[PDB]
């Protein structure tokens, strides 16, 4: 769990977050790097290289519903299962997405949060985050336990 | 296994963390010990305290092994054989905490290398610490 | 979740299945087969080579301990979780051991019975038991959730 | 990465499969199907029943790639290079899909050689599945 010091870390550093750009290069990132997640994604149209994906207008517009779906996780710590169920089953009983995909695309969400702060995403921040972005996983995998 | 842009991808990235190698892996170590707890099993007589020059020492050397591996990328077994014979024969370390690891360092490598660190740099980076891992990991000679 | 006929196939061959000796089996395997499993038995002695490990008393001991386990979810399948709870506490909160490594002693079991039951151990017998076994890696893993 | 044991151990069960390697790979691929539905998904086209054509002509070719690969352990990444660009680069197979067929390939070599399917074989063959699975996903050319 979040203890109140790390939860105030994570909520100052969220809040300087932009909001139309990091959500987007996490989708990016995670399509790039682990590129059979394009399966999922083949509607969004030219995934066929990095910079393709990352210009894609629709990993943007997609990127930031995710990003938002994290801000939504942030302001309910206490109660994630219940925040995503609805998208447990989506990503679960509908798309059938590996869980271990949810890790990774925390991960790299964490990943990008580092690219953005820089020093300001000390060690123990990104500790704070990992209990975040690992709950949030979990939570979307529900429909799998 | 990496193609030739991801060999030259990692050589470049790596290349360009030169001097600081050893303090970046330090670092990750501690992203490493401090975000996942469970990986301080393997290192239970050290002091892992933030500052710590065991830490830091160790870090130098997990740098100059990568250093060692990025160089002989197309000959890794042969190059890495005493590191697979420490971590897969000897510690019998779990491969899931070269993830956690291999994640620390591409945490490190984006909060320091903004430049460097684009999405194709970011995938042969994985890639190639998936390949370091492999070879750690696995029983061969 | 399985069908009645699937119940009856996997009651059927578990009736067959050697207390004493599968359990040592599927843990001998695992430890062979996936080395780094080795560190979590360090008290059990000479694993030096596959005969060592394979007629070691303690894993055959062990074994069948882990083979009770699988039997007790086997007569309690509406509830593997709460089957396994203070075995799930044990494996995660005190050994921490990695889930993955559930599946894999799962799936090395399945390759045990296989061996053993040859011509009985049909793609749909094998299906069934792959529910089982799924069920209780999840189950082990619930501590993690 | 394989050991020269490993290497031994693997030929010498695969030449023990012989002549029944495409049986083999079908019934693996028809134990994925009923074990792990998802995976049915890559395949929507075939007949999936029990006794399937599409399913044995699937599973000779499966079976012709993994003699290959035995007889090229040496040389996987250009022996395997075009499954490779079908799997990696053009089909984007999730990876855990080849966990699964490798595990159900296993469990079939098990029920069809109670007398040869010893640890050290099950250990090596696991290797190597693991070994042609991380060639098959990886883009390298
Ligand atoms: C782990 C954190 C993740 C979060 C928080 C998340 C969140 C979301 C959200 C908010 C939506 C939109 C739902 C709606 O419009 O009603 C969505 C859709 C989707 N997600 Fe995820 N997701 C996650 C992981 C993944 C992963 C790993 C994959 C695939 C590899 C994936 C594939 C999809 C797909 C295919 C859709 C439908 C997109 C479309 O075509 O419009 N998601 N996700
Ligand atoms: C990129 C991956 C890795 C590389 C390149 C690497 C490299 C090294 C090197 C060079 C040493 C020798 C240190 C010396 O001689 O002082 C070493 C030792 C060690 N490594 Fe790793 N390592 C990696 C991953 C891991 C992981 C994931 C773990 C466990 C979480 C681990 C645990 C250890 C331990 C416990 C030692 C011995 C430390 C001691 O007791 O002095 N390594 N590693
Ligand atoms: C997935 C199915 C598994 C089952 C059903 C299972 C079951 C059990 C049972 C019944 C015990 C004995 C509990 C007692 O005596 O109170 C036990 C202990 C233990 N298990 Fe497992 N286990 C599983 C997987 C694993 C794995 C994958 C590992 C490690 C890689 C592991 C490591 C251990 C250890 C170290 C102990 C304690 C041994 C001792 O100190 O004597 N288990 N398990
Ligand atoms: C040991 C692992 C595997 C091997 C050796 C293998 C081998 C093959 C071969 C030889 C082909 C035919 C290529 C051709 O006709 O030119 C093929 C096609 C294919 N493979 Fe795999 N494969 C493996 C794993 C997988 C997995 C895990 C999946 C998905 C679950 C998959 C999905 C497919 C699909 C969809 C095709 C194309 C089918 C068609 O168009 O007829 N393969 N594979
Ligand atoms: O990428 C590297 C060096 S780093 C690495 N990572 N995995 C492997 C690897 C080599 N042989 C394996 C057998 C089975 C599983 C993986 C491996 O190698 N070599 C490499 C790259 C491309 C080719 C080609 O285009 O023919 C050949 C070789
Ligand atoms: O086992 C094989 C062929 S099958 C296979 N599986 N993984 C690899 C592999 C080769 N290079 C890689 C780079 C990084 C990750 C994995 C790989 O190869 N080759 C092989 C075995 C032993 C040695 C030695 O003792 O020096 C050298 C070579």
């Amino acid at each position: 769990h979040l203890t109140p010091e790390e939860k105030s870390a994570v909520t100052a550093l969220w809040g300087k977050v932009n909001v139309d750009e990091v959500g987007g290069e996490a989708l990016g990132r995670l399509l790039v790097v682990y590129p059979w997640t394009q399966r999922f994604f083949e509607s969004f149209g030219d995934l066929s290289t990095p910079d393709a994906v990352m210009g894609n207008p629709k990993v943007k517009a997609h990127g930031k519903k995710v990003l938002g779906a994290f801000s939504d996780g942030l302001a309910h710590l206490d109660n994630l299962k219940g925040t995503f169920a609805t998208l447990s089953e989506l990503h679960c009983d509908k798309l059938h997405v590996d869980p271990e995909n949810f890790r990774l695309l925390g991960n790299v969400l964490v990943c990008v949060l580092a690219h953005h702060f820089g020093k300001e995403f000390t060690p123990p921040v990104q500790a704070a985050y990992q209990k975040v972005v690992a709950g949030v996983a979990n939570a979307l995998a529900h429909k799998y336990h | 296994v990496l193609s030739p842009a991801d060999k030259t991808n990692v050589k470049a990235a790596w290349g360009k963390v030169g001097a600081h190698a050893g303090e970046y892996g330090a670092e990750a170590l501690e992203r490493m010990f401090l975000s996942f707890p469970t990986t301080k099993t393997y290192f239970p007589h050290f002091d892992l305290s933030h500052g710590s020059a065991q830490v830091k020492g160790h870090g130098k050397k997990v740098a100059d092994a990568l250093t060692n591996a990025v160089a002989h990328v197309d000959d890794m077994p042969n190059a890495l054989s005493a590191l697979s014979d420490l971590h897969a024969h000897k510690l019998r370390v779990d491969p899931v905490n070269f993830k956690l690891l291999s994640h620390c360092l591409l945490v490190t490598l984006a909060a320091h290398l903004p430049a460097e660190f684009t999405p194709a740099v970011h995938a042969s980076l994985d890639k190639f610490l998936a390949s370091v891992s492999t070879v750690l990991t696995s029983k061969y000679r």
